[PDB]
């Protein structure tokens, strides 16, 4: 039926105060708005997330510091390295109650598919897959990615995780990596030096959930068709094997061409392919933001894959509003690729799909 | 650690 939007003004200016993406949350709202989207969807509030549904995965140690210099933005706390605040997640005045509302928005998405209200909900504001129980880590404070797992799982017995970001999923993966509930697939870029360093091929989950991870490594300069492939390659594999009855889609926009971290090199026509394939799979689906550090493009990005959730064709020009000067200089919702290298090798693509094709045979 |  007709998708969730979990949004807020309150909300959007909370998520607007990260300073790793300042505005962010506005300007993704706002051109979604623009483009009237926000009409055709149930516009959920979300609630804040308790303590006690933080303590769900993050340790009382760890919400009891971020508490604690969230209170005065203690940036010089003594024990702050141990919990991962530092130059990538700063301690900053109210920090806590940020997470706690993007984990209240994200747990509000999951039960309104337990609830069968949709068989979508939207959280552009969440995905911060990095974050562990008892550290921050990637612009990561809390995880609300596993927080609305581990509520999914209240209702659904088997769900798969599948991540899109630039980055590794490392923190969802690490979570569920003992278990066979819960399936996670990331594609990312993998190079030595590059963030956060994990998630090679061979790393495949560990105990019972052995062959419940999966990972696919790639290389700098992908673009849309070899990167849907791969990404289709995987997921009939995944699909057939796994059998998921709910599905937590994270789609980090860092992978755009555009974005300062010069990584990746896709359009959203192509990660709107990888999210056309899941959504005919017809399940309880919570989709989730992530990275993304060309705001404009970051924006373009979601509306396209928003419009792509309606089934709607969304004219190529962006209409006026409080950001339009931020979409030159050409103002129109589609990304041109960069004219970079593809770095990936053919062979090497075909190893990867390979090798994960052997290891979803041991899934059954 | 690397830094993101
Ligand atoms: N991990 C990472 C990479 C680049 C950054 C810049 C350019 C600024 C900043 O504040 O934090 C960064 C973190
Ligand atoms: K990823
Ligand atoms: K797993
Ligand atoms: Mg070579
Ligand atoms: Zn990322």
């Amino acid at each position: 039926l007709v998708p969730v939007y979990i949004y807020s003004p309150e909300y959007v200016s909370m998520c607007d105060s990260l300073a790793k993406i300042p505005k962010r949350a506005s300007m993704v709202h706002s051109l979604i708005e623009a483009y009237a989207l926000h009409k055709q969807m149930r516009i959920v509030k979300p609630k804040v997330a308790s303590m006690e549904e933080m303590a769900t995965f993050h340790t009382d140690a760890y919400l009891q510091h971020l508490q604690k210099v969230s209170q005065e933005g203690d940036d010089d706390h003594p024990d702050s390295i141990e919990y991962g605040l530092g130059y990538d997640c700063p301690a900053t005045e109210g920090i806590f109650d940020y997470a706690a509302a993007i984990g209240g928005a994200t747990i509000t998405a999951a039960q309104c598919l337990i609830d069968g209200m949709c068989k979508v909900a939207i959280n552009w504001s969440g995905g911060w897959h990095h974050a562990k129980k008892d550290e921050a880590s990637g612009f990561c404070y809390l995880n609300d990615a596993v927080l609305g797992i581990l509520r999914l799982r209240r209702k659904f017995e088997r769900i798969l995780y599948v991540d899109l970001d630039l980055h590794h999923g490392d923190g969802v993966e690490d979570t569920f990596s003992f278990t066979s509930k819960v399936m996670t697939v990331s594609l990312h870029k993998f190079s030595p030096g590059f963030f956060p360093g994990t998630g090679d091929v061979s790393d495949v989950g560990l105990g019972k959930g052995r062959y419940y991870s999966v990972n696919v490594p790639i290389q700098d300069g992908i673009q849309d068709e070899k990167y849907y492939q791969i990404c289709e390659s995987v997921l009939k594999e995944v699909y057939q094997a796994f059998n998921p009855k709910a599905v937590v889609l994270q789609l980090g926009a860092d992978t755009i061409a555009g974005d300062p971290m010069c990584s990746f090199n896709m359009t959203p026509v192509g990660i709107g392919k990888c999210l056309k394939y899941i959504l005919q799979w017809q399940l309880a689906t919570l989709i989730l933001g992530g990275g993304g550090f060309n705001l404009a493009n970051t924006a373009r990005c979601w509306t396209y894959l928003t419009g792509v959730i309606l089934g709607k064709t969304l004219s190529s020009e962006i209409p006026d509003h409080e950001f339009f000067t931020a979409y030159g200089p050409d103002y129109v919702l589609e990304i041109t690729p960069s004219c970079r290298p593809d770095r990936n090798e053919p062979h090497r693509i075909q190893q990867i799909l390979n090798y994960i094709k052997g290891n979803l045979k041991h899934v059954v | 650690r690397h830094k993101k």
